[PDB]
């Protein structure tokens, strides 16, 4: 469960991300494709080269879903319900992969926001990303 | 992965008793029932809408037999699983785009099917040996991903 | 979530386990220690040999907790609340290990109760054991 | 796992600029904060009840120096990680009873600490090389478990 401190920490860190959310989403995806090549199996229809427009566009979608979840941190299941339906019925990404992207999102935030990425904030962001991932896979079976 | 000589003998002896017409389809079918999102990879197989439809689907049974034959090839080459599965690894990556995490799921489902088929004879030491086998097969099938 | 059919399937399968629950729990632990030796790191104070009295006693503890969870399948968080407290504050078993025991419990049931272990019941049992595991680690951080 | 020669060069170049003492205390502290169940192994270190208590704990810092010093020594033998870490693997299994999953958690925390310290220099390709390193170290430290 996200504590009061987790919510404060996530809102503060993601607020500092600000206009860079989509760029950081694309960077996290690129980090994941390079570090964990099995994740590319879900994107046979994508140009996965550095800077590709498809990865940029997808990073914006990922980042927007995270921004919305931050704005709905009190009830993420409800805010992410439609996306979780799409995952269960169509996208069907194995749960292990969300841990890989979550780790790459932490790395991306750490590499861009050194003042914000304190140990406590790192802990809260990891809980938040794991909670989002749980919702996304919650209707799989 | 390293099986002891006793483990190799036990795995080989049990495998000789496997129903080659049914065990592979039961493992594939149970994968599709227990982890139903894996049906994404088999849309061309027709009716997968209920457990009974999955397990009785002739394409599930037929494909499962081919999967079982590849497992048999691995059991005959336990010291070279990577070489045995290199061609299928490239296929599952480049042609079929299958996340190799699914190979772990299928391996453990196969272990469940072996326990179901063999009952008492699927002893805890025999299972431990087959866990080494299915992990080695999954690793070998994942090895040529890039 | 556990569907009505899942709950019916779990109650039937575990009901048939019946008085064998402790023995089957001990067998599942033995299977786990032999198949996944890293799980032995949580029992350095145990004799883990075949037929161990400590393994038999622990199998009964695991099985009785599962029997309680089955009897309270509509509200497992509440029924397991003291256990999840103890896990988060003391036992602190890494979450990966619960998947290993859950798999070994499925193998044990498949080897013992072939008429119960249909594909549908296998699916329901796997969901149920994953739900129990989620409750057990729910307070970890 | 195995690194390309370009990956080896990138690993060695970055590591030459790591304050191993400081980074080890930071990585171990972050492990205990982010995954607080890992505190089970470190009761003798005293107060670990808040992030500030963990990160400032002098025993966490002193132990982190030893952990990352051993990690640093292993980088001298990237082609023989299992051999290099065999004694430490036996120790963590037989004497310390540490589930090797913890090595994977610490490896990814270390990656986060490197990204935090280096910023943009920790590029996606540099991360990919370090992911191979930390996975190889974790696998090596798990290898003598039995
Ligand atoms: C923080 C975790 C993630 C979030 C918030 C997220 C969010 C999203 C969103 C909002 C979409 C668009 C859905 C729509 O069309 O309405 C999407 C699509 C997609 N995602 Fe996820 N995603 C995450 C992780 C992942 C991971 C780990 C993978 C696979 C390794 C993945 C694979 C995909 C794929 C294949 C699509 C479809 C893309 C396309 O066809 O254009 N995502 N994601
Ligand atoms: C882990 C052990 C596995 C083995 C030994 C194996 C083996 C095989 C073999 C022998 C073929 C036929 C290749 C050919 O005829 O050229 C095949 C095809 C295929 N495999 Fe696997 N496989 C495994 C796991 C999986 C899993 C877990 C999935 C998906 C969840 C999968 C997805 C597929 C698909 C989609 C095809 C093509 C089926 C078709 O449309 O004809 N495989 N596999
Ligand atoms: C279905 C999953 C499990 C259930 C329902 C379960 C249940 C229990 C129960 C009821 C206890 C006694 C708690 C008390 O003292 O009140 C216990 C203790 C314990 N469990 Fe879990 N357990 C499960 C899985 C696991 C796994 C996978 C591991 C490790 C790999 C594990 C390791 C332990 C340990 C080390 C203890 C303390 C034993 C001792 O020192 O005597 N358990 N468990
Ligand atoms: C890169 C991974 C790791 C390396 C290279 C490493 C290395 C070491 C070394 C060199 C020692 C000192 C041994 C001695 O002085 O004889 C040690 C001790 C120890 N390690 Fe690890 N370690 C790693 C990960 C871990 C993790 C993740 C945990 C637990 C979460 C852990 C638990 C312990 C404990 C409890 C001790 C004994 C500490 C004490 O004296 O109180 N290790 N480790």
């Amino acid at each position: 469960v996200l504590s009061p401190a987790d919510k404060t920490n996530v809102k503060a860190a993601w607020g500092k991300v600000g206009a860079h959310a989509g760029e950081y989403g694309a960077e996290a995806l690129e980090r994941m494709f390079l570090s964990f090549p099995t994740t590319k199996t879900y994107f046979p229809h994508f140009d996965l080269s550095h800077g590709s427009a498809q990865v940029k566009g997808h990073g914006k979608k990922v980042a927007d879903a995270l921004t919305n979840a931050v704005a709905h941190v009190d009830d993420m299941p409800n805010a992410l319900s439609a996306l979780s339906d799409l995952y269960a019925h169509k996208l069907r990404v194995d749960p292990v992969n969300f841990k890989l992207l979550s780790h790459c999102l932490l790395v991306t935030l750490a590499a861009h926001l050194p003042a914000e990425f304190t140990p406590a904030v790192h802990a809260s962001l990891d809980k938040f990303l794991a909670s989002v991932s749980t919702v996304l896979t919650s209707k799989y079976r | 992965v390293h099986l002891t000589p006793e483990e190799k003998s036990a795995v080989t002896a049990l495998w000789g008793k496997v129903n080659v017409d049914e065990v592979g389809g039961e493992a594939l079918g149970r994968l599709l029932v227990v982890y139903p999102w894996t049906q994404r990879f088999f849309e061309s197989f027709g009716d997968l809408s209920t457990p009974d439809a999955v397990m009785g689907n002739p394409k599930v049974k037929a494909h499962g037999k081919k999967v079982l034959g590849a497992f048999s090839d691995g059991l005959a080459h336990l010291d070279n699983l990577k070489g045995t599965f290199a061609t299928l690894s490239e296929l599952h990556c480049d042609k079929l785009h299958v996340d190799p995490e699914n190979f772990r799921l299928l391996g453990n489902v196969l272990v469940c099917v072996l326990a179901h088929h063999f009952g008492k004879e699927f002893t805890p030491p025999v299972q431990a040996a087959y866990q080494k086998v299915v992990a080695g097969v999954a690793n070998a099938l994942a090895h040529k991903y890039h």
